[PDB]
C-alpha cells in the first residue's frame, strides 16, 4: 500500500502566481532601473 | 531603440520559456495536464462576449482617432500657406469618422444579444451557449481591428490628398477615389460581424 | 456531435480570414495611395491610370470576405473538431497570405508610380509585377476553399 | 496506517483509497470516521463491484449518527474520443442514512486512468472550489477529506501509481483575471509608450 | 483511429506551407520591385528583361501551393498522430525554406538589377546567383514531398 | 513500440535540418550576392571567378538535404522515443551549424569579393578562408550522420 | 535501465556542443575574414601570414567535434538520468565556452590584422594574444571530457 | 539517497562556472585586444609589456576551471538535493563574478593601454587597477570553495 | 526539519550576495578606471591620490563577501523554510544594494577625477561625495546582518 502521493497544498494556484508575477514584476523593475543608471549620459569632459 | 528592447526582450523570454515548458509537458507524460478543453469551457462565456463588445467600439475608435491626426496635422500644416484646404478636405475626416460609426452601430447590435443564464456546469451550459460566447468575441475582433486598419488607411491617403490639394486644387477630386476603396474595408468588417452573429442566440 | 469548445476555432478562422486580409488591404491602399497623391503634383495625367495598384489590393479584401462568408455560414452549433480545424486553417491560409500580397502590392505600387511619373515606359512593366504580387493572395484563396470544403 | 483495498479472487488487486482525515457531518455534529477506516484494518464492504469499466466501494461503519450509515464511492472508466485515452471519473458519491440518499456530486475528481487522483480538500460546504456539491443545496449530510488518493481500474502491485493532482497552476478564476489584466496591461504600456515620447522643444521664437 | 485534435497539426501544415512561401515570395516581389523602378528611369530598355527576379520569386509561391494542396487532399477525420506530424513537418519544411529562399531572391534581385543598369555584362551572372537562391526552395520541396507520401 | 508523440520530434529533426540550413545558405547567397554587383561596375572579368562563394554556400544547403532525407527514410509509425530523439538532435546539429557556416560564408564572401576587386592577389587567400567557413557545416554533418545511424 | 525521457538531455548535449562551438568558429572566421580583405589592398604580401586567426578559429570547430562524437558514442537506449545530465553539462561546457573563445578570436583577429598593415611588429604580439583566446576553448575541453568519462 | 533529477542542478554549476568565466575571460581578451592594436601603430616598444591585461583575464578563466573540476570530482549518482544546490550556488558565484571581473579587466585594460601610448607613467597606474579588478574573480572563488567543501 | 528544496533559496542568498556585489564593484572599477587614463595624460602627478574611487568600490565586493560567508556558515541540510528565506533576502539586500552603490562610485569616480586634474580643489569635495556613495552598500550590510541573526 506504498507509493503515496506528494501532498501539494490546496492553494497552489494562488501561491504559484503570488510568487511569479511579483518576482518577474520586481525583476522587470530591477532591470529597467539598473539599465537607466548603467548608462546615464554624464557631462564627462571636465 | 531603448523602450523597444523591453518588448523585444519580453516577447523572446516569454516564448523562449514556452518552448522549454512545451517540450517538458510532452516529454514526461504530462500532455493530459494541458487541457485546452478545460481552458475554453470552464472559464466563462461572458468573458469572451463582453470583451468582444468592448473591443468592437474601442478598437474602432482607436483607428478613427488614428486616422484624424495623420491628416489633421496635414490640414493645419498645409493650410498655413493655402487656407482654401480647410473646408474642402474635411471629408477625409468624415471618412475616418464613418469607421467609428460602423463600430458603435455594431457595438449596440452585439450588446443586445447578450443575456444572463443560471447554469454553471460545462455540460449544463450547452454548446449553443458557449458558441454564443465565442461568436461575440470573434465578431468584436473582425469589426474592431478591421475598422482600425481602414482607419489608418483613409487617414494616410487623407494626409496625402491634403498636401496635393495645397499644390493644385484640381487634384483632390481624383485622389478622393482612393479613400473610397480604403473605406470599403470598414464595411467589409461589418458584413462578417453580422454574419457571425446572425444565427446566434445567448440565454437560458 | 462535436464538443462545446469546438465552435471556437471556426470563429477564429472566420475572423482571421477577415482581420489579416483587412491589414493587407489597408497597407496595399495606404502605402500605394501615398504614392498617388505624391506623383499627382508633377504629372496629373496618370492620376486616373495609376489607381489600378490600389484596386489590386482591394481584391485582396474580397478574397478574405468570400472565405469569411463561407466559414460563417457553414458554422453551426455542435460541429466536429475536425471541421473546425479545417476552417481555422482555412482563414490563416488566406488572411496571412493576403497580408503578404497586401505588403507586396503596397511596396511595388508605391515604387511603381514614382518611376512612372519619371518615365512612362515603366507602366507596361508595373502592372506585370502587380499581377505577380496579387496571385500570392489568389493562391491563398484556392487553398482556403480546398480546406474548408472537405 | 494503510489503505482499504479490495483484492480480486483472480491474482490481481482492484480499487484502493486513502485519506488522512475522514469526517462526515449530519446536521451539526462532526464524526471522525478515520480510525474506523484506516487504522482499524477490518471493514464491512458488501459489494466491491468490478467489470473493467465500472467499479464501487462501499464502506459501512455501524456506529454513527444514530444508525448504520454507509458511504458509496462510485467510479467509472470511459474512452474519450477527443483525447484518445481512458479517463476515470468519480461519478458522484452516496451516503445512505435512514433509507434516504445524500447524492454528492464530484466533478473535478477526474483523472486519466493510469494515474491516480489526489486532492487536498474534497470537502463539502461550498465556498468556491469544493469538488463535492450536493444535489439539493440545503442538504444535511456533509463530508470532509483533509487528504485524498483513489486509484481505480488500473491498480498494479497493490499500491498507487503516479498522481494526477488537483493542483492546478491556473484554476479558472485566476486564469480569467490574468487574461483580463495582461490584456489591459497591453493597453496601459501602449498608452505609456505614447506618453513617454512627447518631448519638448529646445528653443523659442 | 487516432485522437480528434490530430487534424490540428495537419491543417497547420497546410497553412504554414502556404503563408511562409507567400511571405517569402512577397519579399522577393517587393524588394526586387523597388529595384525595377529605380533603374528604369535611366535604362528603359531593360524592363522586360529585368522582371526575372519577380518571376523566379513567383516559383516559390507555387512551391508552397503544391504542398498545401497535397496535404489538404490527404486530410481525413480520425487520422493517426504519426500521419499528422508528417504533414506538419512537411508544411514547415517547404514554407520556411521557401521563406529563406524568398529573402535571398529579393536581396540579390534588388542589388542585381541595380548593377545591370550600370553594366549589361552582369545580366548573365545575375541569373546564376538567382538560380542558386531559388534551388533552396526546391530543396525544401523534395523533402516536403518525401514527407507527404509517407 | 514507442509512444505516440515520439514521431513529432523526429520530423522536427527532418524540418530543422532543412529550414535552418536553407536559412544559412540564403544568408551566404544574399550577403555575398550584393558584393558581386558592387564589384561588377569596375571589374567585370572576375564575375565567373566570383560565383564560388555562392557555390560554397550552396553546398551548405545540400548538407542539410542529405540528412533530412536520411531522417525521413528512417521514419516509421511508432518509433521508440530514444530513436526519435536521436534524429531531433541530428537535425539541429546540422542546421544550426549550417546556419552559422552560411553566416560565415556570406560575411567573408562580401568583403573578399569587394576586396579582390581592388587587388587580384586576395583571390587565392579569399578562397582559402572560404574553405574554413565551409567545414563548420561539414563537422556538423558528420555528427548528424553518426546520430542518425544509431 | 532508466526513464524513457532520459536520452533527450544527452542528445541535446551532443547538438549544443556542435552548434555553439560552430557559432564561435563562424564568428571567429567572419569577423577576422573582413579584417583580411580591408588590410590586403595596401599590404598584399601578408596574406598567408594572416590566415592564422582563421585557422585558430577553425580549431574551435574541431573542439566541439571531438566532444560531440564522444557524447554520441556513449548514447544507449534507456540510460540513467544521471548519465545524460552529465553529457548535457558536457555539451554546454565546450559549446558555450567555444562560443566565448570564438568571440574572442574574432574581435582581436579583426583589430590585429588591420594594425599589421601599418606595422609588422604587431604580428609577433597578435599571435600571443590569440593563444590566450585559444585556451578558453581548451579549458572548455577538459571540463567537457571530465564530465563524459563519469 | 536523493532523487533521480538531483544531479541536474550540480552539473549546471559545473558548466556555469566554466561558461560564464569564459565569457569574462573572452571580454577581457577581446576588448583589451583592440586597445593593443590601436596603441601598437605608434609605440612598438610597449608590446610585450602591454599584454598584462590579457594575461590577468586568463587568470579569470582558471578560476572557473578549478571549481569545474572540483564540482565534477564531487559528482555522483544518488547525491542528496542539499549537496547539489551548494554546487549550483558555487558555480554561479564564480562564473558570474568572473564575468563581472572579466568585464572590469576588459574596460580598464582597453583604456589603460590606449592611455599609455601617450604617457609611460600610466603603466604603473594601470597595473594597480587591474589588480583590484582581479580580486573580484578571486572573491568569487573563495565562496565557491566554501560552498563546495560542505 | 524543513523540506528538501529549502536549501536552494539560502544558497541563492549566498550566490546573489556575491554575484551582484562583484558586479557592482566591477562597474565602480571600470567606469572610474576609464577616468584615470583620461586624467593622467594631462596630469601624471596625481595617480596615487586618484585611485581612491577604485579602492572605495572594492569594498562593495568585500561587503558582499562577508554575507556570502555568513550565509554559507549557517547552511546545513534540513534548514527550515523560514531560515532559508531570511538568507535569500540577506543576499539580495546586500548584493543589489551593493550594485546600487557600485553605480554611484562608478559615475562620481569617473567624472570626479576628470575635474580633479583640471582643479585640485575638488579633491576635498570628491571624496566627500564618495562617502555617501559607499554607504548604500554599507546600509545593505546591516540589513543583511539583522536578517541573518534570526
Ligand atoms: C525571473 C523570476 C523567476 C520567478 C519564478 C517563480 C516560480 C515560483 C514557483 C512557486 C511554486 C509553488 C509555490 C509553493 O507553494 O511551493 C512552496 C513555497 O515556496 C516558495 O514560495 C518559493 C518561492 C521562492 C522563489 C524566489 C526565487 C527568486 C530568487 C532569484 C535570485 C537569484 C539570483 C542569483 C544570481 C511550498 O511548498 P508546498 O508544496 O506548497 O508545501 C506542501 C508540501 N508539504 C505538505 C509537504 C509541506
Ligand atoms: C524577466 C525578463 C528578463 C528579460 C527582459 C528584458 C531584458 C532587457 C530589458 C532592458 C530594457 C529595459 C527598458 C529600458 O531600457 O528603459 C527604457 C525606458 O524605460 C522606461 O521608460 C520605464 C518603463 C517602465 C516599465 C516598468 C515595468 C514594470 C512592470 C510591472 C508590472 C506590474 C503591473 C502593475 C501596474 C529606456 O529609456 P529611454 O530614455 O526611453 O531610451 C530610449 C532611447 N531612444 C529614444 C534613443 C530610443
Ligand atoms: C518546439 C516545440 C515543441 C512543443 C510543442 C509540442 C506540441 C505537439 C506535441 C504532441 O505530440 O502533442 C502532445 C501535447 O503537446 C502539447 O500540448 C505541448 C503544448 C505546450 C505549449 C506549446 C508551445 C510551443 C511553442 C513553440 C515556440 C516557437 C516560437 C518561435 C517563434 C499530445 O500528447 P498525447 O498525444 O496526449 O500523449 C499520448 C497520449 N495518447 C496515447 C492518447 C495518444
Ligand atoms: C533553463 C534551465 C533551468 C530550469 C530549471 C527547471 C528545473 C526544475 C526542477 C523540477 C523537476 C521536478 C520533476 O518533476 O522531476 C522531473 C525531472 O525533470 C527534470 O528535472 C528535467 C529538468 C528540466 C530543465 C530543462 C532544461 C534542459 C534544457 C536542455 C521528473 O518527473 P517525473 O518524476 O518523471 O514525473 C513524471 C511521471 N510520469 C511520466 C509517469 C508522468
Ligand atoms: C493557432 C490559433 C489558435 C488555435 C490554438 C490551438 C491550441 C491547441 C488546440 C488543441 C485542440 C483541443 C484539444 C483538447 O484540449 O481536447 C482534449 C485533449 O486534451 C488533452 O489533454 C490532450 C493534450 C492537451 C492538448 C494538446 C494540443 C497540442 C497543441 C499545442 C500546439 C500549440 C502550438 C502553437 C504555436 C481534452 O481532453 P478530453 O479527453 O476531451 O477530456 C475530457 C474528459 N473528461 C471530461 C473526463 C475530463
Ligand atoms: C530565458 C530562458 C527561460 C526558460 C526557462 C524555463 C524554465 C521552465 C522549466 C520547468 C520545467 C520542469 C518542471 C517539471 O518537472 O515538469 C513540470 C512541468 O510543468 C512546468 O512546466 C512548470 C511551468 C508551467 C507554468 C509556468 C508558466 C510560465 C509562463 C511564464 C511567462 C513569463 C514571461 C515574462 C517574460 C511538471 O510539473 P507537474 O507534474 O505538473 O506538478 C505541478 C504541481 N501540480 C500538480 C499541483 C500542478
Ligand atoms: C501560454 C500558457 C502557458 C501555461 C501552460 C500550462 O501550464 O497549462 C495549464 C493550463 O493552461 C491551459 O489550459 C492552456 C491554455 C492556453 C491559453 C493561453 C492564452 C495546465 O497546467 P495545470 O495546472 O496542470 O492545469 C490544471 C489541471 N487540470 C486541467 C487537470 C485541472
Ligand atoms: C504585479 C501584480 C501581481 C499580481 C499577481 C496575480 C495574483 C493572483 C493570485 C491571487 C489570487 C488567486 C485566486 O485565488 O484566484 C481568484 C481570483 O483572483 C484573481 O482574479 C487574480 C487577478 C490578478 C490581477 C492582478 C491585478 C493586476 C492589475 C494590473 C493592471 C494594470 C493596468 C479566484 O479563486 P479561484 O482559483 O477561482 O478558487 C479556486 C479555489 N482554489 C484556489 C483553492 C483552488
Ligand atoms: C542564471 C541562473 C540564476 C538562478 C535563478 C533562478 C530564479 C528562478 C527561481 C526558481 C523558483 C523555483 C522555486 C520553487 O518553487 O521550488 C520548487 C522546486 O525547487 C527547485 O528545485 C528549484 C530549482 C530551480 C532551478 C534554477 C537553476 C537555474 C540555473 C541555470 C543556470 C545554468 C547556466 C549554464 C549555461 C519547489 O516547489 P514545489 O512545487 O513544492 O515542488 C515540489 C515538487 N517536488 C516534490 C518534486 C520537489
Ligand atoms: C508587486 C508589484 C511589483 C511591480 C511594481 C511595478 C512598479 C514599477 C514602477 C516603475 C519603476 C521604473 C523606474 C524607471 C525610471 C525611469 C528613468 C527615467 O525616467 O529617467
Ligand atoms: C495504461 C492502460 O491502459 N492500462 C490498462 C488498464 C486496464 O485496467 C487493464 C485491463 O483491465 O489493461 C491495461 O492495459
Ligand atoms: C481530522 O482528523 C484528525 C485526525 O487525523 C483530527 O485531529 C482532526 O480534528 C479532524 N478534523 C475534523 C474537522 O474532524
Ligand atoms: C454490512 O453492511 C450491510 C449494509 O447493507 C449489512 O446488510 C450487512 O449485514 C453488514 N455485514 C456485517 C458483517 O456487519
Ligand atoms: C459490466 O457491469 C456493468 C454494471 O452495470 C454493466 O452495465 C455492463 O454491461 C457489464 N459489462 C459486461 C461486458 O458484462
Ligand atoms: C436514523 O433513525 C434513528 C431512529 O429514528 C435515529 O436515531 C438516527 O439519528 C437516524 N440517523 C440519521 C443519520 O438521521
Ligand atoms: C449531480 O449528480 C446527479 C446524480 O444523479 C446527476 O444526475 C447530475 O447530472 C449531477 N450534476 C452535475 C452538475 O454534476
Amino acid at each position: 500500500t506504498y507509493n503515496l502521493a506528494y501532498k501539494y497544498n490546496f492553494e497552489y494556484p494562488v501561491v504559484f502566481n503570488l510568487v511569479l508575477w511579483i518576482m518577474i514584476g520586481l525583476a522587470l523593475t530591477l532591470i529597467v532601473t539598473c539599465y537607466n543608471i548603467w548608462n546615464m549620459d554624464p557631462g564627462y569632459d571636465s | 531603440t531603448g523602450l523597444v528592447l523591453l518588448y523585444s526582450g519580453v516577447f523572446v523570454a516569454f516564448w523562449a520559456c514556452l518552448l522549454v515548458v512545451g517540450i517538458c509537458y510532452t516529454i514526461f507524460d504530462l500532455g493530459f495536464r494541458f487541457d485546452v478543453a478545460w481552458f475554453l469551457t470552464e472559464t466563462s462565456p461572458f468573458m469572451w462576449s463582453n470583451l468582444g463588445i468592448g473591443l468592437a467600439i474601442s478598437l474602432s475608435v482607436v483607428g478613427a482617432a488614428w486616422g484624424i491626426y495623420i491628416t489633421g496635422s496635414s490640414i493645419i500644416g498645409g493650410g498655413v500657406k493655402a487656407p482654401r484646404i480647410k473646408t474642402k478636405n474635411l471629408v477625409s475626416i468624415i471618412f475616418c469618422e464613418a469607421v467609428a460609426i460602423y463600430g458603435i452601430i455594431m457595438a449596440i447590435v452585439i450588446s443586445n444579444m447578450a443575456e444572463p443564464f443560471s447554469a454553471t456546469d460545462p455540460k449544463a451550459i450547452g454548446h449553443r451557449n458557449y458558441h454564443a460566447g465565442y461568436s461575440m468575441f470573434g465578431a468584436g475582433l473582425t469589426v474592431g481591428l478591421s475598422n482600425l486598419f481602414c482607419g489608418v488607411c483613409v487617414g494616410i491617403v487623407g494626409s496625402g490628398a491634403a498636401l496635393a490639394d495645397a499644390q493644385n486644387p484640381s487634384l483632390f477630386v481624383k485622389i478622393l477615389i482612393v479613400e473610397i476603396f480604403g473605406s470599403a474595408i470598414g464595411l467589409f468588417g461589418v458584413i462578417v460581424a453580422i454574419l457571425q452573429t446572425s444565427r446566434v442566440k445567448m440565454g437560458d | 456531435n462535436g464538443p462545446e469548445y469546438a465552435s471556437f476555432f471556426a470563429v477564429m478562422g472566420a475572423s482571421a480570414a477577415m482581420v489579416f486580409s483587412a491589414l493587407g488591404a489597408a497597407y496595399g491602399t495606404a502605402k500605394s495611395g501615398t504614392g498617388i497623391a505624391a506623383m499627382s503634383v508633377m504629372r496629373p495625367e496618370m492620376i486616373m491610370k495609376s489607381i489600378i495598384p490600389v484596386v489590386m489590393a482591394g481584391i485582396i479584401a474580397i478574397y478574405g470576405l468570400v472565405v469569411a462568408v463561407l466559414i460563417a455560414n457553414s458554422l453551426n452549433d455542435g460541429i466536429s473538431l475536425y471541421r473546425s480545424f479545417l476552417q481555422l486553417g482555412a482563414g490563416l491560409s488566406v488572411g496571412l497570405s493576403g497580408l503578404a500580397a497586401g505588403f507586396a502590392i503596397g511596396i511595388v505600387g508605391d515604387a511603381g508610380v514614382r518611376g512612372t511619373a519619371q518615365q512612362p515606359r515603366l507602366f507596361v512593366g508595373m502592372i506585370l509585377i502587380l499581377i505577380f504580387a496579387e496571385v500570392l493572395g489568389l493562391y491563398g484563396l484556392i487553398v482556403a476553399l480546398i480546406l474548408s470544403t472537405k | 496506517m494503510n489503505v482499504p483495498v479490495s483484492y480480486n479472487d483472480s491474482y490481481d488487486t482492484r480499487i484502493l483509497f486513502w485519506a488522512q482525515n475522514f469526517s462526515v457531518a449530519y446536521g451539526e455534529h462532526w464524526e471522525d470516521l478515520t480510525s474506523r477506516t484506516f487504522g482499524v484494518q477490518d471493514l464491512n464492504l458488501t459489494g466491491s463491484f468490478w467489470n473493467d469499466t465500472v467499479a464501487r466501494l462501499v464502506l459501512t461503519y455501524d456506529s454513527l449518527f444514530g444508525t448504520m450509515v454507509t458511504f458509496k464511492f462510485i467510479l467509472a472508466n470511459s474512452y474519450y474520443s477527443v483525447s484518445a485515452r481512458h479517463w476515470f471519473t468519480l461519478e458522484n458519491l452516496e451516503i445512505h442514512s435512514n433509507g434516504s440518499v445524500a447524492y454528492f456530486n464530484a466533478s473535478q475528481v477526474t483523472g486519466p486512468s493510469i494515474y491516480s487522483f489526489h486532492c487536498e480538500h474534497v470537502s463539502s460546504e461550498n465556498e468556491d472550489g469544493n469538488l463535492l456539491v450536493p444535489d439539493t443545496q440545503p442538504s444535511l449530510w456533509q463530508m470532509t477529506f483533509r487528504d485524498f488518493q483513489i486509484q481505480a481500474f488500473n491498480v498494479t502491485d497493490k499500491k498507487f501509481s503516479y498522481a494526477s493532482d488537483c493542483a492546478g497552476f491556473f484554476s479558472p478564476g485566476i486564469w480569467m483575471g490574468l487574461l483580463t489584466s495582461l490584456f489591459m496591461l497591453f493597453i496601459f504600456t501602449y498608452g505609456l509608450h505614447m506618453i513617454l515620447s512627447l518631448k519638448t522643444m529646445d528653443r523659442f521664437d
